[PDB]
């Protein structure tokens, strides 16, 4: 899907959306693609375990420096441990191999540290399959989040802006710095025009997704 | 990190 999104991008950034004659960026919103999911608290603790990451859903994740993953449900029980192939299988924390006891404590402190010092993004929206962190990497500018599910998550560090790109909606989320939460379809500004922020966060994207196609 | 509370 990256291609797609790629493609997705470059249409809508051609056509310099913020030079429109008029600019009409609400007739671009379309509420019905806001996201199921997307990437609400995150630590990067790479130096020594991986990146924890919590779901809208509250549950929460590991990428660990291994390149497996381990995910708990917001059932606080429910768990799937990802190898590094892709490889799936699904546990529980009364019933898990002893092989995942650290990682499970891992993943336990991570999910205690976002709870106790961390905002959740997106927390005003009210509520599949779930997906899993399948890379990341930051910027000087920026965090980018690849789930599994072929969205890719930006989140901008100076002002808190993020963008969530959904390709199979051919859609993208932004929350503003005023955390103001609005879903356009890049079709639509294509054609009605978006503010020169949102055009400039769009063109940053292209690149980064760029960057995660290699 | 992202942010905090």
């Amino acid at each position: 899907h990256l291609s797609d999104m790629l493609q997705q991008l470059h249409s809508v950034n051609a056509s310099k959306p913020s030079e429109r004659g008029l600019v009409r960026q609400e007739e671009a919103e379309d509420p019905a693609c806001i996201p199921i999911f997307w990437v609400s608290k995150w630590v990067d603790y790479s130096d020594k375990y991986g990146l924890g990451y919590q779901l809208c859903d509250n549950s929460v994740g590991v990428l660990f420096n291994d390149s497996t993953r381990l995910i708990l449900y917001n059932d606080g029980d429910s768990l799937q441990y990802i190898e590094r192939d892709g490889t799936e299988s699904y546990l529980t924390v009364s019933s898990h191999p002893n092989s995942l006891m650290k990682k499970i404590t891992l993943l336990k402190y991570f999910r205690n540290y976002m709870s106790e010092h961390l905002l959740k993004a997106g927390a005003n929206i009210t509520p599949a399959r779930l997906p899993y962190l399948r890379t990341w990497f930051r910027t000087r500018s920026a965090i980018i989040l690849h789930l599994s599910n072929g969205s890719v998550q930006i989140n901008f560090f100076q002002d808190h802006t993020k963008l969530i790109l959904c390709p199979l909606m051919a859609a993208v989320t932004y929350i503003d710095e005023k955390r103001d939460f609005r879903t356009y379809r890049l079709s639509l500004l294509e054609e009605y025009g978006c503010c020169k922020e949102l055009a400039s966060r769009l063109r940053y994207a292209r690149t980064m997704v760029d960057k995660l196609l290699s | 990190q992202s942010t905090x509370l």
